[PDB]
């Protein structure tokens, strides 16, 4: 049994492709020791927290709100720590996170599937054949804003030139 | 299987549905080591502190009882410029009110000793407004509600004056956003 | 005034204010404005100040030697130097007893108490935590309901 | 319904971009088969098409209303006590100052209090009457065909609705209603 | 001489655009302001 | 959470020291904001 997506590495055997984007890449064995639906859980928080600041960066350098100092999204961070807003942003995600804990738990205690937390406000995943495609989707996009978020910082710091500015 | 409030998370297995206000929402399960009957009784008596103090604060703001001492419109400068007597009288009245109301069955281990003992009901309906079946349920999810919108509005009124320094209308109606 | 005088109106105790915030405003001299040891040993001083102010204020007398002493007599004027202090300890402690042998009883009548004693049963536990505020008239009533007072011929003891 | 199947009723689709939802049975007058979002399922559907007649009807008089302040046409008296102006804002602040929108706020939520909140209310509960339906029709201009009247009246305030959002963001824009 | 004291909370203030700077003028300065 | 982590939990050590700290922390605090209290204000 190889895997599909490395040809000369061995699937790893707690990842048999029933998850989305599961192509049998684990080359260092973290399914081998630690809970495949945690560690999907910690894939899925990631890569919307990626996701969303990738959107976020983007949204800020073309518009930031009439109330807030014009800066690139990077200094904002340093920014806001003193302004008091970042706080409150943390606050509220370690508010939503104390019933993430809650959860995990449950997710361990396998009365949930990692990621879903029940969160379709729009019905746009009713049809199972959309549901799949939808979360393979959710997948490749989460792992490539992971990716791309990382890249956008990192430029931002060698150039000192938001991604927009620098394309050009 | 799932709460209602809720959805990813499994629903209660203590709530039953039969209580008002109840929605499954009991993330971190209080209610599986605390008896939901004690755990509603607090929320009543909470909720009904908290509308209380809510309409107290918005109404001891605008009408004022004669006195240099009762006139203070910012409610926590009313706290200490009120005579101290006067508040000491009123703890041991609030003392005294909650034993003869729970009839000498104030604790954990004997306040729902009697089975007619109910979550809540203290035997308070001075003008029997809770005679009626029909009304009895709405008129109870209404009384829950409000001591939870109360609640809320309580603590946000107290923290927002220990904030601006000034009382809650008078800060609605003269804003200045907080700095430093 | 009872055999001293009061703290408020001292030399004494004046002095070793005066030597305390001397002391703090020698170590402060070695220190650049503004800089964290500054602001906190200017804070010590004005804690040392608030201190020894309140102290003044609060009635207490003092001795020749500079210092508060405490009239634990009984004297209505000096109860907040042990009695009130005290009655509030032994609430605390009555409360602390009332909830322990509740518990004890409790674990007692159990599948197995021992289990009960050392890996605990926390929401009982808090359940009588929560008693404990009347263990006052809890106690009294079990004294005179008689469940508190054990029977000597009840009780083992050894041969004379 | 008016023109079932054809005008509206189940397999009818307004914009068959979007797939006509499961949830929208055709029951319901002005049901064209437009809900991507999907609300039906979770909403209540009589609640829903009340509010949607309310806000229609509201956005009817306000078309009107702005039309005729912005052609000028105003009641004796009214412009010695507000002004002459057009502009809706400007209006809005006199009348406000004066005192006019007040007493209509007044008079408005009276009305909701004491006629569409019971009406709603036992609409819920299942008293079966229609939706957006007070019994006003001392004219009688819908004894003939309530069913077309009550289409046509839902498909108009839902284009004033449009009309009056557009006129206001227009007037801020340029300062005309109209955006030409 | 001992009677119940009103105060009128309002004054002149109004919820918008009035002499006193309410939490609606608040909000409509912001979303106004220019940096 | 599992019930064996939380009879662990319950174990006499654990709590002892998480109330003690508990009082501890309620003491240090009390003496933070009102410190200097060698008697009852009266
Ligand atoms: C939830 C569901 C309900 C939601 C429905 C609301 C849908 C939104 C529609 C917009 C309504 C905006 C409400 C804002 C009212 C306001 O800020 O309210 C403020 C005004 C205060 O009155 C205004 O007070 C003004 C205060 O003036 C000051 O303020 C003015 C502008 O504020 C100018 O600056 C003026 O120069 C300055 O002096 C004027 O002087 C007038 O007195 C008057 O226009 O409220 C009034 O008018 C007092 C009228 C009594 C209120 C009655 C409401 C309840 C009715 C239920 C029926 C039972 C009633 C009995
Ligand atoms: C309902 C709950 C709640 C409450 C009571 C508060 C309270 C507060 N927040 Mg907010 N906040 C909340 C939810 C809440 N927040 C949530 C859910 C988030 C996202 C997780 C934030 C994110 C946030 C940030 C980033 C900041 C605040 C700030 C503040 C302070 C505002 C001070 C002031 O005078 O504002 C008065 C408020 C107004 C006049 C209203 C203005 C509203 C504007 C115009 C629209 C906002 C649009 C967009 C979302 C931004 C205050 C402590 C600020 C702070 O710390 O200041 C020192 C701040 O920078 N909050
Ligand atoms: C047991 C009987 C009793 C007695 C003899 C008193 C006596 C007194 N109370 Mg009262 N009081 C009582 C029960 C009693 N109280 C109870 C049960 C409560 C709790 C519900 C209070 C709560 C209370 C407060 C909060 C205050 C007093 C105050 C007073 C003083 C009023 C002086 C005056 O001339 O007021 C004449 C005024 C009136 C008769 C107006 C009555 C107003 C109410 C709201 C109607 C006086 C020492 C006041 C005080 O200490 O002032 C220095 C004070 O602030 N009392
Ligand atoms: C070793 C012997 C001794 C003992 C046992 C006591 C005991 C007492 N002294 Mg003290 N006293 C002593 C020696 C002693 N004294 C000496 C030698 C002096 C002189 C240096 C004093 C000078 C002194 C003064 C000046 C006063 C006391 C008072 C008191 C009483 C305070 C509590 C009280 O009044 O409760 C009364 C309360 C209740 C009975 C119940 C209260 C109920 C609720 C909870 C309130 C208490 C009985 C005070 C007092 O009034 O004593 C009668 C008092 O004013 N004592
Ligand atoms: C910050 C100050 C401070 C501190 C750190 C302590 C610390 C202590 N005190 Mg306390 N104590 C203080 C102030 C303080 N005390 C003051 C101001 C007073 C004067 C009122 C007392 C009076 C006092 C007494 C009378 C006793 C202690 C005891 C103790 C020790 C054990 C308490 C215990 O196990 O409670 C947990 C509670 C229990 C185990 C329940 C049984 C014991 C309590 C104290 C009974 C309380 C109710 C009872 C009806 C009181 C009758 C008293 C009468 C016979 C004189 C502990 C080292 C006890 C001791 O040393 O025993 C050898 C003790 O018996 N203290
Ligand atoms: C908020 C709007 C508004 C305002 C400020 C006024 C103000 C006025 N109207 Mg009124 N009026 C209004 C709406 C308004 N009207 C409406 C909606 C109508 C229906 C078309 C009328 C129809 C009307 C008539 C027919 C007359 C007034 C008149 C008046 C004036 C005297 C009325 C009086 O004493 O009371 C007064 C300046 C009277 C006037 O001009 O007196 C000489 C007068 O004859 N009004
Ligand atoms: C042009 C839009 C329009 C249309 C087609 C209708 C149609 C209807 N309305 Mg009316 N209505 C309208 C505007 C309209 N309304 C507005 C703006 C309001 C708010 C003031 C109301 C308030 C209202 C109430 C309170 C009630 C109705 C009711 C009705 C129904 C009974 C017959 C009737 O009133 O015919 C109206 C015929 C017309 C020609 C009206 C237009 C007149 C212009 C100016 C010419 C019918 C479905 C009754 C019902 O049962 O509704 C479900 C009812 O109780 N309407
Ligand atoms: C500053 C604020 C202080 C002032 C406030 C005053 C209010 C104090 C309330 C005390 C209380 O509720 O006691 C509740 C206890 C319950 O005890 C319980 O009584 C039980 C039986 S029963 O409740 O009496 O039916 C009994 O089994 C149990 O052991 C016992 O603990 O009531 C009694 O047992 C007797 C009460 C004493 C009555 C005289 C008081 C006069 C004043
Ligand atoms: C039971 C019973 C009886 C009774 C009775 C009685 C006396 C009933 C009394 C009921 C009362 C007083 C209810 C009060 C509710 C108050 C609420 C919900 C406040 C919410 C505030 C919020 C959300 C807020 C806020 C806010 C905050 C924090 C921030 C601010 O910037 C804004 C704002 C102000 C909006 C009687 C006696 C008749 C007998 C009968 O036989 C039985
Ligand atoms: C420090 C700091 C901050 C911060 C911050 C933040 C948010 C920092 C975030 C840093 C991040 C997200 C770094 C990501 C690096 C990703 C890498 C190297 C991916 C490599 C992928 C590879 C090689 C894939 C390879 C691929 C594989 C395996 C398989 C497919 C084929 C192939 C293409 C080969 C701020 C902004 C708040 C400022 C503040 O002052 C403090
Ligand atoms: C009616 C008969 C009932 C008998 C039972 C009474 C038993 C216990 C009574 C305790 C004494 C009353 O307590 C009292 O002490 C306070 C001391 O600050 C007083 O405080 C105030 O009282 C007076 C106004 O009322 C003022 O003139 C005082 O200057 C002021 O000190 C209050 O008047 C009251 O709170």
């Amino acid at each position: 049994d190889f895997s599909a997506a490395v040809p000369f590495l061995k699937r790893p055997s707690n990842l048999d492709g029933t998850l989305a984007g599961d192509v049998g890449f684990d080359p260092l064995g973290f399914s081998d020791v630690f809970d495949l639906r945690v560690l999907r859980e910690a894939e899925l928080k990631h890569g919307r927290f990626a996701m969303l600041a990738v959107l976020g960066f983007l949204v800020q350098e073309v518009y930031t709100f009439p109330f807030f100092p014009k800066m690139a999204p990077v200094d904002a961070h340093d920014y806001f720590v003193t302004q008091g807003g970042g706080s409150q942003i943390i606050f509220w995600i370690s508010f939503v996170e104390i019933f993430g804990v809650v959860a995990l738990f449950e997710l361990i205690q396998g009365k949930r599937d990692a990621g879903d937390f029940a969160f379709d406000p729009l019905g746009l995943g009713k049809d199972e054949a959309t549901l799949a495609r939808y979360k393979v989707a959710e997948i490749k996009h989460a792992r490539l804003a992971m990716i791309a978020i990382g890249g956008f910082i990192h430029q931002f710091w060698v150039t000192k030139q938001t991604v927009l500015e620098q394309l050009g | 299987e799932k709460s209602a409030s809720v959805p990813f998370l499994s629903k209660p297995e203590k709530l039953d549905g039969s209580m008002a206000g109840d929605v499954g929402f009991d993330p971190l399960g209080i209610s599986y080591f605390i008896d939901v009957k004690w755990l509603r009784e607090a929320e009543l008596k909470h909720g009904r502190i908290c509308m209380l103090a809510t309409a107290g604060i918005l109404v001891q703001e605008v009408i004022h009882l004669p006195g240099p001492a009762f006139s203070s419109k910012f409610a926590l400068d009313a706290w200490s410029t009120a005579p101290r007597g006067g508040m000491v009288q009123i703890l041991i009245a609030i003392g005294l009110i909650e034993m003869v109301s729970n009839r000498f069955a104030i604790t954990a281990t004997d306040m729902f000793a009697n089975p007619n003992r109910k979550p809540g009901d203290l035997g308070f309906d001075p003008l029997s407004l809770g005679a009626n079946p029909a009304t009895r349920a709405k008129y109870e999810l209404s009384e829950v509600i409000h001591g939870r919108a109360a609640m809320m509005g309580l603590s946000g009124m107290i923290h927002q004056m220990i904030v601006s320094k000034q009382p809650v209308i008078d800060q609605l109606l003269n804003f200045k956003p907080v700095d430093a | 005034v009872a055999g001293l005088t009061p703290c408020k109106d001292s030399k004494d105790f004046q002095r070793r204010l005066d030597g305390s915030v001397k002391k703090l405003k020698t170590r402060l001299a070695k220190y650049e404005k503004g800089t964290p040891p500054a602001l906190a040993l200017e804070k010590q001083i004005e804690r040392t100040q608030a201190r020894f102010e309140r102290y003044g204020k609060a009635g207490l007398l003092c001795g020749t030697d500079g210092l508060p002493h405490l009239i634990t007599d009984g004297r209505w004027s000096h109860s907040g130097e042990f009695v009130i202090p005290g009655l509030f300890f032994l609430y605390i402690a009555g409360w602390i007893g009332w909830v322990g042998r509740s518990y004890v009883l409790f674990a007692r009548e159990s599948d197995k108490p021992t289990e009960k004693e050392i890996i605990l049963d926390v929401p009982a536990a808090l359940s009588f935590v929560s008693t404990g505020f009347i263990w006052p008239v809890s106690a009294f009533k079990e004294f005179t309901s008689g469940n508190l007072i054990a029977d000597e011929s009840e009780i083992t003891v050894s041969p004379r | 319904l008016y023109k079932e199947g054809s005008l509206q009723g189940k397999g009818v689709n307004c914009i068959p971009i979007f797939k006509r939802p499961d949830s929208l049975k055709g029951d319901a007058v002005g049901d064209m088969g437009f809900d991507p979002f999907g609300f039906s399922s979770w909403v209540d559907m009589n609640y829903v098409r009340e509010a949607e007649i309310k806000h229609g009807r509201i956005a009817m008089l306000a078309f009107a209303g702005i039309v005729v302040e912005v052609l000028g046409i105003k009641a004796p008296g009214a412009g010695k006590i507000l002004g002459s102006s057009t502009d809706i804002f400007e209006i809005h602040n006199a009348a406000v100052e004066k005192g006019s929108m007040g007493q209509i706020l007044l008079w408005c939520g009276f009305f909701e209090m004491t006629a569409g909140l019971p009406a709603m209310q036992q609409m819920l509960e299942g008293s079966g009457r229609t939706p957006g339906d007070f019994g006003f029709d001392p004219l009688g201009l819908g004894k003939k065909d309530f069913a077309q009247m009550q289409i046509k009246e839902i498909q108009n305030g839902r284009l004033a609705m449009l009309a009056v959002s557009g006129m206001v963001h227009h007037a801020l824009i340029n300062g005309k209603v109209q955006g030409l | 001489d001992s009677m119940i004291v009103f105060e009128n909370p309002l004054g002149k203030c109004g919820a918008y655009a009035s002499s006193c700077h309410t939490f609606l003028d608040e909000m409509g300065d912001m979303l106004k302001a220019t940096p | 959470m599992d019930s064996n982590f939380l009879k662990y939990l319950s174990t006499a050590p654990v709590l002892l020291t998480v109330w003690l700290s508990f009082t501890a922390g309620l003491v240090i605090e009390a003496n933070r904001f009102f410190p200097d209290m060698l008697y009852f204000p009266m």
